[PDB]
């Protein structure tokens, strides 16, 4: 299939979607309402594990045969 | 405790798998347990699918092997008798018509010609509901109102190898349309209404008609917004003078206004370029009218396979609703490469419409040899500003070798913008300059170089002339085609032309026009029959000659099929001139250095300066691919003719040879032609005789093109 | 400069002379959509208010917007109304 | 491109009787691939035939020589006629002889000019043959519809009504008489019994077994001609069984596990049948208990049997008579009376027995 | 292709195979095992190196339809969060294109249907498991797709605002502002709304956003 060093585990894809910018609210001027509070397109704020990008270990995790 | 393994055999006309989904449907799979007991169970349900096929006499056998690990294997083996035969169709009540035309019209068949394959002797009961709906419709348009069928039955010979049909019907009796009464809430439009329900006193009732009638009225009301109206006839008959008034009840629901138009399928197409093709948009009342335009221009396109509509409502809102066109990316573009007959030879060339779904149009090609090198590129934006003007644009380097040398190189430009849906013009300019060196003296050639001035010897290889225009380019394009890879309906027309500005070396003026027209004979649009034409013209202003070297050819696989390319047109006429360069054995015999004392005829074609093609073309199905992918191969019969004549040529002073300015002489051809659509980007595979044919001609039968 | 082909752009809520003429101060906001029908655009902003805007391009004839504004209480009853006629 | 299955050998024997053809009349076009019951019909010393067509004749019984013709065949163009698709059983009585119609038309003609006397509708395709005794004529017709016409004006009198399934033989079960009752089967597998003066219902019963899952499976009719002999009538169909049922009251006395579509004789305590496998065997009055059997004709495809000279006849599609003996179940003899073959049965009365072959022609054999 | 054996000596080839990076012929053999013994205990192992082995396979319509299978069969596994990230990962693999990866061409613009999917897959993974080892990978990969499909609010803004439909432009940048209020889309596709207000007359509408730009600018 294909001959690569380490290629067996890692991502397919490359690593793009580290550098994507982070993201910061708009503020609502004096005297109005702004509407931003009423997408379901919420990211939660998460302290959860894991390493990122290629550091990945995608192998299936072994079923206890 | 479970199948290992599960195999059919014997079944012909019926596949595995549809054998497997009935298995399944009586718990039996791979993996599953068996009980010897219900083999015979297994053996009738699969024996009672086939009478869906009408293979009443059929037979099947279970085989259960057994296997290691207690595993068994179950082989299935069928004997397929003969399909119940169709003797006869009988109905039985009819007194207007003859039996025999209103089984005419039925799917199923009693009788099969043997000249034609009009249908088989086979049975199946989907088309008999089919054919009562036809019936039906016979019977319910030609007046009789009251036309109603009693019963139907379907028998089986004792021998189970025919099938007899019988159909109970009542005519009544026919009626005459008194008059239509349009009533309920129109939201205005009752002027157009009244119009659409227009009837002659004393006409004939007729449902299908009926039926129109209550389309037309939806979609006139669809196309001011109200695309869910409420429609209904209800005819009120009268046997007592048999006359029927059909009442029509009509309520325009609530204006519809769109919320969203979405495009889903364009993988690789940018948005915009499916956007600005539209001509329904988001944030305004809707039409029905524009939707469909929009698909219209969208297939025109020819990027996409298929482009669907759709125009789900908005869950919540009463009137309110979302487009969505769904697409199928289509692979656009061409690739073609070789390599020389006979050192290092090669060509190339790429060409891309919508390059990386930009819109764009771009195309690149060229040549290396010893002989010649040869380049060019072109690009064009469609839309340069957002009402629809294109900018393009194009450049190419040109110099071939014999000796005979030919260097030539220039530049182009062209505007264009749209004057209606469908037409469009364009402008632009161009330089064109053209070194010939050293090219052997010859009546059609020479002709023009005295007409510029120059005064070569006849008698020489060693004399060269060099030259330089500018342009201004014009056109025209009429465009209403179905789709741009395999139309079905419609027209092309392409007008283009130039014409040389003052300062040019050269004057003259050229001017071509192609034309293309399907016509559709099934409504499928299966069966179509294509017309298409070339023509040109061109001649020089004032003293000044068209130069040869933008001649007219024809021949090849693009303008008349089964010649030799650029083989049609006159002949060269060479001088008795001297090897100034070199006379090589077993060739340069024409009016060479050795000989030759007078004029000599050749057949190395040279074009001429006017041209007439045309074609009638006829297409039909291909015989053996499925639907599933029939839209990617088109089988083709043709008939072609073309001709080209040098107006400018004198038979007085070359009576002795053929006179070049005659349009008479006309050739022709005939033959088959497949196409497909490979990865490469189109092929075409075609097979002609040229049955008509002049001296000097050169035939090319088989020709396989990109 | 010269300019020779472009659609009908149409743009907005279809108001007629007939329907304009229904809605009336003390009307609820479900009596306003059944007459008028839903409004394309609203006040996002924090503020009751339904602007019906009917915008019509023909070509390269010129430009026509009727703006008609209503501005509801919080409770949805209608309080104000302010019709535009053309730009 | 597959072919049939199933299909035993002519089976060699000595010709040990000796019979003979005469005749070979043609009628016409004959019935062709259509299957009928057009079988002839024989009354003082005529015989008279019919051939899928308005062709009618009435042939001398003594010498096959013609006496009368006509054509019942109706005009639709110029020079082009529209086939009356006549598919009655010819049957005689005083003075007429009456015909069935699959144009739902029903002929009665004059027995010594052959000029229509009547012509009437009825409920659809007439394809059983018409049955008359001490009253009105009686039709069986594809509808399910039973209906009776006057035998001197062919207008209707009374009709009734029987279930049609989805999918049925191709036939309609004669009617049979007995003390003014008329017992019919239908294609529902019942049998009902009627009264002559206005079709009141007597009684109904089933005799269908097959119940299957689907509609071939299901396929169970009872296309047979009910029998009736000392009170009991004997009813059969395709898939279902062999029954006696009593006639005042409709119970059944006794079943036998036989099925065919052919029509069965009586003599005796004995009766005669060919099963669906075309199988022939012979059975008690009493219980339907095996006499004997012979199975040697498979799937030969043949006609109703007759008893001629007490031996049993019977047909083919290879044009064959097979002579069957009551002394042990034995072949007698055989003969090739047709190329084209039978699918219409034999008649036989007054020591005479002829037969009509798939191409029209009319034999006499002796 | 597969000789007949016991389930243990195909699951073994099976093992093999994919360690040695042999993608297709392990999928053929882990087809085999998981249709001649669907009731064994390798029905699950299996159905996770098939997956595995479809997704590297570039097989991701099969990946995808293996995924729905086991989802639908043991909807409560202590391994369920592997297998929603391989679904959101699967549904982001089918967006890229490489032709155009390589021409440099910023496909903000193209089919946001995979991009969509693949944000509803990420959050179900991330509200559902938080402690999961992917959770991180998740988060990351939400926050660009966020701005994956912000930016082809923008670029539809963009066309409507040069065919000068101003109700549609107002309108996009409305739902802009309601759904990814926090991208940078939205702050690039504001002034887009100002000047669409400002077409139509509306100038006390278009003070609001004008505010709006002010109280937000570098």
């Amino acid at each position: 299939c294909s001959s690569d060093s380490r290629y067996k585990r890692q991502v397919s894809g490359d690593e793009a979607y580290l550098e994507a910018a982070p993201l910061a609210e708009l503020h609502a001027p004096a005297g109005m309402i702004l509407p931003v509070t009423s997408g379901d397109y919420a990211i939660p704020v998460t302290n959860g594990s894991g390493a990122v990008g290629k550091a990945l270990d995608i192998r299936p995790p072994a079923q206890p045969l | 405790p479970t199948i290992a393994s599960i195999t059919f055999s014997g079944n012909k006309s019926v596949k595995d798998d549809m054998l497997k989904q009935n298995l399944e449907a009586s718990g039996v799979r791979v993996g599953e347990s068996l009980d010897r007991t219900t083999i015979a169970d297994i053996e009738k349900g699969l024996e009672d699918f086939y009478y869906s096929v009408g293979k009443y006499s059929a037979s099947v056998k279970a085989v259960v092997t057994p296997l290691p690990r207690n595993r068994v294997d179950l082989k299935l083996v069928f004997q397929e008798g003969v399909s119940a035969e169709i003797q006869q169709i009988n109905i039985v009540g009819n007194h207007a018509f003859t039996t025999d035309e209103l089984i005419s019209h039925f799917q199923l068949r009693d009788e099969v010609p043997w000249w034609n394959v009009v249908g088989d002797r086979k049975y199946q009961k989907q088309k008999l509901a089919g054919d009562l709906e036809t019936l039906r419709s016979y019977y319910l348009d030609r007046g009789y109102a009251r036309f109603n069928i009693d019963s139907t039955q379907v028998s089986l010979t004792p021998d189970k190898k025919g099938i007899y049909v019988t159909v109970n019907i009542t005519e009544g009796d026919q009626y005459k349309l008194s008059g239509v009464e349009v009533s309920g809430n129109l939201a205005g439009h009752s002027a157009e209404i009244e119009q659409l329900t227009k009837i002659e006193p004393g006409e004939l009732y007729n449902g299908t008609k009926v039926t129109k009638m209550e389309d037309d009225i939806k979609k006139l009301l669809g196309r001011y917004g109200y695309a869910y109206p409420r429609v209904q006839s209800m005819p009120e008959i009268n046997d007592a003078d048999k006359t029927v008034k059909l009442r029509v009840n009509v309520d325009a629901g609530n204006r519809f206004y769109v919320r969203k138009i979405r495009f889903e399928g364009n993988d690789t197409s940018k948005d915009a370029v499916l956007r600005r093709e539209m001509r329904q948009m988001e944030g305004a009342w809707l039409g029905s009218d524009l939707v469909d335009q929009g698909k219209e221009r969208l297939n025109r396109l020819g990027f996409f396979e298929t482009v669907d509509t759709d125009t789900q409502r908005v869950p919540g809102s009463p009137d309110q609703v979302d487009v969505v066109y769904k697409v199928k990316e289509r692979n656009t573009g061409s690739f073609n490469f070789g390599i020389g007959y006979g050192g290092v030879s090669f060509q190339a060339g790429v060409q891309q419409d919508n390059w990386l779904g930009t819109g764009y149009a771009v195309g690149i090609n060229g040549t290396k040899n010893d002989y010649q090198t040869y380049a060019e590129l072109s690009v064009t934006n469609p839309y340069f500003t957002v009402d629809g003007v294109s900018l393009g644009g194009r450049l190419f380097y040109n110099d071939f070798q014999a000796d005979y040398t030919n260097k030539s190189y220039g530049t182009d430009v062209t505007l264009g913008f749209p004057i209606n849906e469908y037409n469009s013009l364009r402008a632009g300019l161009g330089y064109v300059h053209n070194s010939l060196s050293n090219m052997q003296p010859q009546v059609a050639m020479w002709r023009y170089l005295y007409s510029m001035g120059e005064h070569p010897s006849t008698s020489d290889q060693d004399n060269s002339f060099k030259t330089d225009d500018f342009t201004f380019n014009y056109g025209w394009t009429y465009n209403k085609l179905d789709r741009g890879y395999f139309p079905t309906d419609g027209s092309r027309v392409n007008l283009t032309g130039k014409v040389t500005i003052p300062g040019s070396d050269n004057e003259y003026y050229k001017v071509t026009l192609d034309t293309a027209t399907y016509v559709p004979i099934d409504d499928d649009h299966k069966w179509v029959v294509l017309g298409r034409t070339r023509w040109g013209y061109g001649d020089g202003l004032g003293g000044k000659e068209m130069p040869f070297y933008e001649n007219f050819y024809a021949g090849g696989s693009s303008t008349v099929r089964g010649f030799q390319s650029n083989t049609i047109g006159p002949k060269a006429v060479y001088f008795p001139h001297q090897a100034s360069n070199y006379d090589p054995d077993y060739d340069y015999e024409c009016a060479t250095q050795d000989g030759a004392k007078d004029l000599c005829k050749s057949d190395d074609a040279v074009g001429g300066n006017a041209m007439a093609v045309a074609s009638l073309e006829f297409i039909t199905p291909t015989p053996f691919i499925s639907d599933k992918y029939a839209n990617s191969v088109r089988t083709s019969f043709f008939w072609d003719m073309g001709t080209v004549w040098d107006t400018n040529w004198d038979s007085s002073q070359y009576s002795g040879y053929p006179d070049y300015s005659d349009p008479s002489n006309i050739r022709m051809s005939a033959g088959i032609a497949l196409q497909w659509m490979s990865p490469l980007g189109p092929l075409v595979f075609s097979y002609a005789q040229p049955f008509k044919k002049y001296d000097g001609d050169k035939a090319e039968q088989f020709q396989f093109n990109i | 400069e010269r300019v020779v082909y472009r659609p009908d752009i149409n743009q907005g809520n279809y108001l007629t002379a007939n329907d304009v003429s229904k809605i009336r101060v003390g009307m609820t906001q479900q009596q306003v959509a059944y007459a008028l029908g839903t409004p394309l655009m609203s006040d996002p902003f924090g503020t009751n208010t339904w602007f019906y805007v009917f915008r019509q391009q023909p070509g390269h004839e010129g430009v026509t917007q009727q703006t008609l504004t209503l501005t509801f209480n919080s409770s949805g009853v209608l309080t104000n109304i302010d019709n535009k006629p053309a730009l | 491109e597959e072919d049939v299955v199933k299909m035993s050998p002519l089976p060699t024997v000595e010709n040990q009787f000796t019979p003979t053809t005469a005749w070979s009349t043609s009628v016409g076009s004959g019935i062709g691939n259509f299957y009928s019951n057009l079988h002839p019909a024989l009354a003082d010393n005529v015989v008279y035939a019919a051939d899928r067509a308005g062709l009618v004749k009435a042939l001398n019984a003594d010498d096959g020589k013609e006496i009368w013709s006509v054509s019942l065949a109706e005009k639709d163009g110029w020079f082009s006629k529209e086939p009356a698709l006549l598919s009655g059983g010819v049957t005689v009585s005083g003075g007429h002889v009456y015909i069935g119609s699959e144009k739902a038309q029903v002929y009665a003609l004059n027995t010594s000019d052959g000029t229509v006397a009547w012509q009437t509708k009825v409920a659809g395709e007439a394809l059983s043959r018409p049955v008359v005794s001490d009253g009105l004529v009686l039709i069986h017709t594809s509808n399910g519809q039973l209906q009776a016409l006057n035998e001197a004006d062919g207008a209707v009198k009374w009709t009734v009504n029987l279930d049609m399934p989805s999918l049925s033989l191709r036939g309609e079960s004669a009617p049979t008489t007995a003390f003014g009752a008329a017992v019919v089967g239908g294609d529902n597998g019942r049998v009902s019994a009627v009264l002559m003066e206005q079709g009141q219902m007597i009684w109904q019963q089933r005799i269908s077994q097959a119940t299957g899952s689907t509609e071939i499976d299901r396929l169970s009719d009872v296309d047979t001609t009910p029998v009736v002999v000392n009170g009991v009538v004997f009813a059969l169909a395709y898939n279902g069984n062999l029954t006696a049922l009593d006639l005042r009251s409709g119970q059944i006395m006794w079943k036998r596990e036989l099925g065919s579509v052919n029509d069965f004789i009586v003599d005796g305590n004995r009766i005669y049948l060919v099963d669906q496998n075309d199988r022939v065997m012979a059975l008690t009055i009493d219980g339907g208990v095996t006499l004997w059997t012979q199975s040697d004709l498979l799937h030969r495809l043949l006609t109703s049997p007759v008893l001629y000279n007490g031996n049993l006849v019977v047909g083919d599609s290879e044009g064959y008579l097979h002579w069957i003996n009551v002394e042990d179940g034995r072949f007698v003899a055989q003969q090739k009376v047709d190329s084209s073959g039978f699918q219409t049965e034999p008649v036989a009365a007054d020591g005479k027995l002829l037969i009509q072959a798939k191409d029209g022609t009319v034999y006499s054999i002796t | 292709e597969v000789p007949d054996n016991p389930p243990n000596e195909i699951y073994a080839t099976a093992q093999q195979k994919l360690q040695d990076g042999n993608w297709r012929q392990a999928i053929t053999q882990l087809e085999a095992l998981d249709n001649r013994y669907p009731f064994g205990p390798y029905s699950q192992q299996v159905q996770l190196d098939l997956i595995y082995a479809y997704y590297k396979n570039a097989d991701l319509p099969l990946a995808q339809a293996a995924i729905d299978r086991f989802i639908r069969l043991n909807p409560t596994h202590p391994n369920i969060d592997y297998v929603m990230y391989m679904r959101g990962l699967t549904n982001m693999a089918l967006d890229d294109s490489a032709l155009q990866g390589f021409f440099g061409v910023d496909r903000s613009d193209r089919d946001p249907q995979h991009a969509r999917a693949a944000f509803s897959d990420f959050s179900k993974l991330v509200r559902g498991y938080p402690n999961s080892q992917y959770t991180t990978d998740a988060t990351k990969r939400l926050v660009f797709l966020k701005d994956r499909l912000a930016k082809y609010e923008y670029s539809v803004a963009e066309y409507y605002t040069e065919r000068g439909a101003w109700v549609a432009v107002v309108n996009r940048v409305e739902g802009m502002l309601r759904d990814y209020p926090d991208t940078q889309a939205t702050r690039d596709a504001l002034p887009l709304m100002e000047n669409a207000y400002r077409q139509m007359q509306m100038n006390a509408q278009a003070e609001k956003v004008a505010k709006i730009i002010a109280a937000n600018s570098s």
